[PDB]
């Protein structure tokens, strides 16, 4: 299972920030030139379009993924949740 | 026992909040030396005591609220 | 601060029809937008579980890096540079 | 809170100064 | 060759040496 | 492994007097002692 | 009469969860390439580095040199780990005291063992700070050594107590909005007052600097 | 018990105007060495002093009228 | 009984911070006769007022830390 | 009990004055500093100077005024 | 009882970084004004303050110290 | 109960004479100072410390008198 | 109850340690503005400055001796 | 209950010598920049420097002598 989440970064790292260099890779650094960021620009609204060389969708995505994690273990302590829904 | 309690954290609290008037007497005061030396005056130089002058304020206004959250 | 409050409240007048002119974006998504609708109702659910707590600070410590995506464009050329 | 007791994560920071001396080793000149 | 071409490649003109050589 | 011989001359260079631990272990192994003595009185 | 604040009260909780996950997860942030020309997202980090490395360079210029490629180790840990927890449901592993007496005393008594196995004498004999007069002799090295094994205490214990102080501000203040259920026009000034607060909770930046810096003073003055 | 509060209260309440006076005597020990170098006395400078003397003690005799409160 | 040894223990705390209330005074008052001296604020003479201040505002809040422990 | 009341408020409102006892003691510390550059002395100079100290050392005696109150 | 008087009797000793709050305020409010005079920082005139700063915050953390002892 | 605020009374009001303490450090500081411009030394230099040291000594004695009063 | 004035005690009489916390915030800010204009510092200059360290330090530590000896 | 009174005040006391730990430091810091401007040190710098110490000193052993005077 080892294999299994190492290919899931080299897998979310080359498509979407960054795409590096080393030739044998050459015309796959400029892969991320024109990058993936106009794929992954469409989730926000517009406004975070600043990811042209400092990339925000690249590295924003990992942190909204780390808080979703933290709010699992959370959940259990503060849960004041009446016997309904809220509004 | 409820009011005895709660006035005498509350006025012990506010000894802190003039402790931070001996300082804009630094802030405001030196403003004094430096004028004399250069009278270069609607520049930053009176701008930088106004950075001074509600930052050390900023202090002052801290503990205050610190007063009141253990009125109530 | 006579001239500072009209400043900001000049700029109330200013957010008040920047908002409108967005608000005519959202006029010409009278008929073709099916993106949000399908997915705000997840956020309708779920925020009728759980989601409420002392996290009003979650939102200004995500207002605060919308701030430096302003700035970033301007990283772009201290990044490119090298 | 006041947490106690301490058997924890001391241990666990001496192998993370295996990995941030494998990173930052490989950095460049100017 | 390219000018993102390769991390050995430079480096046989601009230098490495042992522990302990470039003082600043 | 290759987590070693990448940092292993940098080890027995400064580890001569940064691996030195045991004073660490010595204060956290006697501050083991105190908690669960109190414990025990309750 | 006009503007009651509130206040609720509630237990505010730094537990323990899983935290050996929590501390190898700021390492992944920063990738290194194999590269010559990097990806425009490595390159402000590998530019940034080379700026403070600069500085505790400087002042040393020695051949105690060799200490200084750790040094840039330990401001990107506790450089990291104290920006990650600003985030609204993170976890900050140097918020307990447990691993900061593990980060001072391998390092502080790493740099007493240093001199003491090359000078042998006058490491120690720095104790001696002058000319020496009379009257103060026994006056002296009864202080200047109660200020010498304060140091490792004296490294730990300020970094631990601001860390934490910061966030109970985040929470109280933070706190004080969601039971603000009275007159909405104060909701807003404490709102804008922890959007400034959040600003000054980066100087969780600027306390890594007092952190790395006095540990070279601290290794700068017996070696 | 409640009289056993009013009057400790206040007289915490009092200390802190001893950190106004403590700066309020900068505000003019640097005005003396201000005209001392430079004679513009009639201009700016002693008008910073009489701001000087007033924005401090503001911050001190508020502090007596939490005093006050306390007692009344 | 502790109830208000609850309050005056936190009452009596808060009073440690009115060093750093002056303390930021001074280095917003000392940096003006640093700065008409030498109008190059733009180097390490305006960088030498922040890590100032947020070294003193270091040893400030933390003072406020065992106030709420003491309540909390 | 009643009469202790008395006795606790004004030893805590005493010490308000002790630092207007050191805000006359830099106005002073000026005075030296500041005549030994301009011998201009009997002018202005020591004019200022004595009512930087009434003013403030009244400042002083009200809060010593305040701990008769306490006390009657 | 044996609680209660802890409670307060940590409380007291809470300020006794108040002399080190406002001490490191000083010595970095010092080297605002001598690397102002004289660009001469990189040697010892920045670190003669990060000296003065380890044996001045040796004092600060140095009371919180008791007011812990005096707790647990 | 009767004998208990005779001692905070006593404990309490001898704080203040710390505070003019302070303050006789500043005018000595500044008498050594100030002779080193000018040495006209035993003229009038000299002679405003002998004039400010009695002069701060005064207010902390006259905090210290109370100390006698109230606890007799 | 005789043990809770043993811990109310040393309480207060740590706060004595706070007076060479921000008397030495001085004197080691001094042997920085007296420095650039002089450099002499392996003469008396530094002598002088270790000589105001541990003289002002003995005031420190001596009421740190004063809360265990009413303890013990 | 007699002990309880005896035990405060004795730490109530020592906090005065803290107000002698401020005013020593300056003393042993204004002769830095006080000699560093004029060498003629042997001379009556350093005279006026012991004047200072053991002067100040004098405002903090005064209430010590009146500080063991409560316990006995």
């Amino acid at each position: 299972a080892s294999v299994v989440p190492l290919k899931d970064r080299r897998l979310l790292e080359v498509k979407l920030g960054e795409l590096p260099s080393w030739i044998l890779m050459r015309d796959f650094t400029p892969s991320g030139i024109a990058g993936a960021f106009q794929r992954g620009y469409y989730r926000y609204y517009n406004k975070y379009v600043n990811v042209k060389k400092g990339s925000v969708a690249g590295l924003s995505m990992v942190l909204a993924a780390y808080v979703v994690f933290n709010y699992c273990r959370s959940y259990k302590e503060l849960k004041h949740e009446r016997l309904r829904k809220y509004h | 026992i409820d009011t005895a309690a709660k006035f005498i954290g509350a006025g012990a609290a506010t000894v802190g909040v003039a402790g931070s008037g001996a300082g804009i007497g630094t802030v405001f005061g030196s403003m004094i030396i430096g004028y004399a030396r250069n009278p270069s005056l609607k520049q930053q130089l009176f701008s930088y005591a106004i950075l001074g002058f509600a930052l050390s304020e900023a202090m002052g206004l801290f503990c205050l609220m610190v007063a009141f959250l253990i009125l109530f | 601060p006579p001239l500072p409050e009209h400043g900001g409240k000049v700029r109330l007048g200013l957010i008040p029809e920047e908002f409108f002119q967005f608000l005519y974006p959202k006029t010409g998504v009278t008929g073709p937008y099916v993106l949000g609708t399908g997915l705000i109702l997840y956020l309708l659910s779920k925020e009728i579980y759980v989601i409420t707590a002392e996290t009003f600070s979650a939102i200004s410590t995500i207002g605060v890096l919308v701030y430096i995506v302003k700035k970033y464009g301007a990283s772009i050329g201290a990044f490119a540079d090298k | 809170d006041t947490s106690t007791w301490f058997i924890t994560i001391t241990s666990m920071i001496m192998t993370l100064f295996i990995l941030f001396q494998l990173k930052i080793s490989n950095y460049s000149y100017p | 060759p390219f000018d993102q071409m390769t991390i050995e490649d430079l480096n046989e003109v601009f230098p490495e040496t042992k522990l302990d050589k470039k003082k600043y | 492994q290759f987590q070693f011989t990448g940092i292993k001359k940098y080890f027995n260079s400064y580890t001569l007097t940064g691996r030195m631990n045991c004073v660490l272990a010595t204060y956290g192994g006697i501050a083991l002692l105190v908690l669960y003595f109190k414990l025990r009185s309750k | 009469n006009e503007n009651l604040f509130a206040s609720f009260i509630a237990p505010t909780m730094m537990g323990l969860p899983i935290v050996t996950l929590i501390i190898m997860f700021p390492s992944l942030l920063f990738p290194t390439p194999k590269r010559l020309i990097n990806n425009r997202t490595i390159s402000i980090q590998q530019w940034l580095i080379q700026l403070t490395s600069k500085q505790m360079m400087a002042i040393h210029n020695q051949k105690g040199q060799t200490w200084s490629l750790m040094l840039m180790s330990l401001i990107m840990f506790i450089g990291s780990t104290n920006i990650l927890g600003l985030l609204p449901h993170s976890f900050t592993p140097t918020t307990q005291l447990s691993m900061n007496l593990g980060m001072a005393i391998p390092l502080w008594s790493a740099t007493v063992f240093t001199g003491f196995r090359y000078k042998t004498k006058t490491s120690l004999a720095h104790f001696l700070p002058q000319g020496t007069p009379a009257l103060l002799i026994p006056m002296l090295v009864i202080i200047e050594t109660i200020s010498l094994f304060i140091q490792p205490v004296a490294l730990a214990v300020r970094l631990t107590a601001n860390i934490t102080a910061g966030h109970l501000l985040i929470h109280l203040i933070g706190g004080a909005t969601l039971a603000l259920l009275n007159i909405n026009t104060m909701t807003a000034f404490i709102t804008f007052t922890i959007l400034i607060l959040l600003t000054i909770l980066e100087f969780a930046v600027a306390l890594i600097q007092a952190y790395v810096f006095t540990l070279l003073v601290s290794l700068y003055l017996h070696d």
